């Protein structure tokens, strides 16, 4: 037996993530993702710095001396190949200590900053090191661009298994179709946590809504009218953190959030605050509503509550999904 | 089923020839559309009699390009010699008709061989054809060859065994694809 | 056998964004994905070929991407036939935004229709496939090659006749055609 699940979602929303997991749960060499995590970082810091000005109204310095170190940065920002002199994580870790480069830091869904920001800011004194040595989650952490389509194939319990990888982004999406035909199932991704941002794409659409309508297009599209699809409502740790934290309202960017009441058969983890549970399952039926409007029969929604940086999560889940597919 | 059924197959080591007319929209332009047709009629006729000798099988008549396809629909090691056969026995064809006719008909020849998808497409009007990359490249080794010549490539070249005595072909200075492709071509002699 | 024609109105819708589209590799079976897509087009454009409105409609072949049609082959009342193949250009827009919408592309059309005598029938030895042949085939295929997206260039001959149906047409200029020379041509008007 031969199954073969097409990852499709908007860029950023976690499929490659999805994918490592695979390798790390059922499959010189790692050494060649360092240039990559320090890549990230050298993104991050220039990216949080040079959006303080441009910001409305602008985030200020805490520290006079760390507009020296700003200039250093912007300077270096276009640079072809970097070589990573010392001086460069002193600086880096100079500017990620102000407060003002914090205070930027919280607004960044005000602008474009990648995920694994705060993680690699906090690793730099690790990061630095010659004989640095990437852990699991530093290769899960890193983030670079997919473009094409990349089969990744696996076995759980005799049980083969073809993963197809796709670009999100617009100009990506044209390439998912040679990847219709003969689907086992879809795996649709979406970054939860992402309700107060916008994609990079044209920097307006919302990030969900983007998701939304994807999602729609998926689900009633011609050429998938019995392909089931198992929906991961990724970055639930992102979601809980940002809903907890109480600064960026999910009301203000969903009206319809306030008319929302956590359902019944609700099933929270344990300990999980009944906020966290109200938005997580809000942003779930919301999935719902379009996946419940049509197909009836010939394809079934399957929803879970994902963390793809949390291989513990993705074995959990990864399970359910493999119950799904040989009941069916 | 969610995409209509399609009626393609791919077949590997196969050659595919391509034939055009020079200069097809000028002599349209001064000759009847009557007697157009009855030089063209008169001329792939012959060309469809000597595919089956050949052993070719002619796909589309494209007004004034030609084109037929060698290794199908069964496979064949001679397929290579089969084009090249084919081409020589076109040229020779249009000598004929070119002066039986008086008309100013002359033909380029590519030839290339490679992998290609055959079949059909479409509900409505069905005709046999090809398509891939090694066709789209047969296709400009046409665009790229030199009249009344058989231009073909390094492909091609190794499936001939050695049995035809060729040139350099230049194909890269006639033609951006096959430059921008690195093709190396060659004319038979 | 063959027949000649007096007034028959050639078309020629290109898809010039396909080639690019196509690509060969293991993950789409060397290009059969791509060839799958271009089927479900080629057959969308067939089935308006059904509309009563389209039975004047002669679907001659597809070259490669592009498709190829005709009407009056089946004879200003005796000029219909031609704002009928504008129409038909416009049908085939909506059924390429239409895949569109479901393949997440961006395909655009780009047509050339043109009007005048031609020869019907079959020629060769092999299969009997009809076609049709003359200069005025030749310079509808022109006015698609030299073509814009999104617009259906027409010669002036063929302006003059979409003018008195209603049709309003836009100067394209003074085009150096190969093999015709400056040929003036319109654009059809949205
Ligand atoms: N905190 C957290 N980060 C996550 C989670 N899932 C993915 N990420 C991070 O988000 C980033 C983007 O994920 P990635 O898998 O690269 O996106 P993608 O969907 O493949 O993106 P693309 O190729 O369409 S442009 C990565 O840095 C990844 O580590 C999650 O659940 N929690
Ligand atoms: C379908 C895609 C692709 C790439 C496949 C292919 O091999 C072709 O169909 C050939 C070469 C091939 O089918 C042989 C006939 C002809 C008419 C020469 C084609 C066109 O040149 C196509 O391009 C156009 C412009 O339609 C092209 C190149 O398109
Ligand atoms: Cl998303
Ligand atoms: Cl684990
Ligand atoms: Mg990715
Ligand atoms: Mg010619
Ligand atoms: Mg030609």
């Amino acid at each position: 037996a031969t199954h073969r699940l097409l990852l499709l979602g908007a860029g950023e929303s976690g499929k490659s993530t999805i994918v490592k997991q695979m390798r790390i749960l059922h499959v010189g060499e790692k050494a060649t993702k360092v240039q990559d995590i320090k890549n990230n970082l050298k993104e991050a810091i220039e990216t949080i710095v040079a959006a303080m000005s441009n910001l409305v109204p602008p985030v200020e310095l805490a520290n006079p001396e760390n507009q020296f170190r700003v200039d250093y940065i912007l300077s270096v920002m276009n640079v072809p190949d970097f070589d990573f002199p010392p001086e460069f994580y002193e600086h880096a870790k100079a500017l990620w200590e102000d407060e003002g480069v914090r205070a930027c830091y919280e607004r960044s869904n005000e602008y474009q900053l990648i995920d694994c920001a705060q993680y690699f800011l906090d690793k730099i004194d690790v990061i630095k090191q010659d004989d640095y040595v990437p852990s699991d989650q530093d290769l899960l952490r890193c983030r670079v661009l997919t473009s094409g389509i990349f089969e990744t194939k696996f076995q759980v319990d005799k049980v083969n298994f073809h993963m197809f990888d796709v670009g999100g982004q617009r100009d990506e999406r044209r390439k998912w179709i040679q990847c219709f035909n003969d689907v086992t199932a879809i795996i649709f991704v979406v970054a939860s946590s992402s309700y107060n941002m916008v994609i990079r794409e044209d920097n307006q659409t919302n990030r969900l809504q983007e998701a939304l309508n994807l999602f729609k297009s998926i689900w009633n599209n011609r050429w998938l009218r019995t392909i089931s699809v198992i929906l991961f409502l990724n970055k639930q740790d992102l979601l809980a953190e940002k809903v907890l934290a109480g600064k960026s309202k999910i009301e203000d960017y969903f009206p319809e959030f306030a008319r929302y009441t956590t359902p019944e058969d609700a099933t929270p983890e344990p300990g999980e605050d009944p906020r966290v549970t109200r938005a997580k399952y809000f942003i779930r039926d919301e999935f719902l509503r379009i996946s419940t409007a049509s197909g009836d029969g010939r394809h079934y929604c399957y929803p879970h509550f994902t963390c793809a940086v949390d291989t513990e999560n993705i074995r959990r889940v990864f399970n359910d999904c493999r119950d799904i597919i040989q009941r069916m | 089923m969610m995409f209509h059924k399609i009626y393609i197959q791919k077949h590997d080591n196969v050659s595919i020839l391509f034939a055009d007319i020079e200069g097809f929209t000028s002599l349209a332009s001064q000759c009847t559309a009557q007697e157009l047709v009855m030089t063209l009629n008169e001329l792939f006729a012959r060309f469809d009699k000597l595919a089956a000798e050949n052993h070719c099988l002619r796909i589309k008549i494209l007004g004034d390009c030609y084109y037929c396809v060698s290794g199908l629909p069964e496979a064949r090691a001679d397929h290579a010699h089969c084009c090249v056969e084919m081409g020589m026995d076109m040229i020779e064809a249009i000598s004929l008709v070119r002066e039986m006719t008086g008309v100013n008909v002359n033909m380029r020849v590519g030839i290339h061989s490679g992998r290609v998808h055959c079949g059909v497409l479409g509900l409505r009007k069905w005709q046999f054809d090809v398509w891939s990359n090694d066709v789209t490249l047969a296709n400009h080794m046409e665009a790229g060859g030199k009249a009344g010549r058989i231009h073909i490539t390094k492909a091609t070249l190794s499936y001939l065994n050695g049995d035809y005595e060729v040139e350099p072909g230049c194909g890269g200075e006639r033609n951006a694809y096959l430059k921008e492709h690195s093709i190396e071509t060659f004319l038979i002699l | 056998y063959h027949q000649s024609y007096d007034c028959v109105c050639v078309m020629f819708a290109s898809i010039p964004d396909f080639k690019e589209f196509y690509t060969e590799s293991d993950v789409n079976k060397e290009g059969l994905e791509c060839l799958r897509l271009l089927n479900e087009i080629i057959a969308d454009f067939d089935d308006l070929l059904s509309k009563p409105k389209f039975s004047g409609v002669e679907k001659i072949k597809t070259i490669g991407s592009t498709y190829m049609a005709a009407t009056g082959l089946s004879a200003e009342r005796q000029y219909m036939h031609i704002g009928t193949m504008v129409e038909f250009a416009y049908a085939l827009v909506g059924k390429l935004d239409a895949i569109n919408k479901h393949s997440f592309n961006d395909f655009k059309l780009r047509v050339g229709i043109n009007h005048g005598p031609v020869i019907a029938g079959v020629i060769g030895a092999q299969k009997p496939q009809y076609d049709i042949w003359g200069n005025t085939v030749n310079v509808a295929s022109r006015m698609d090659s030299t073509g814009v997206l999104d617009k259906i260039q027409v010669t002036e001959e063929t302006s003059l006749i979409l003018q008195t149906l209603g049709y309003t047409c836009t100067c394209r200029g003074i085009i150096n055609v190969k093999g015709k020379g400056d040929l003036k041509t319109y654009f059809v008007n949205t």
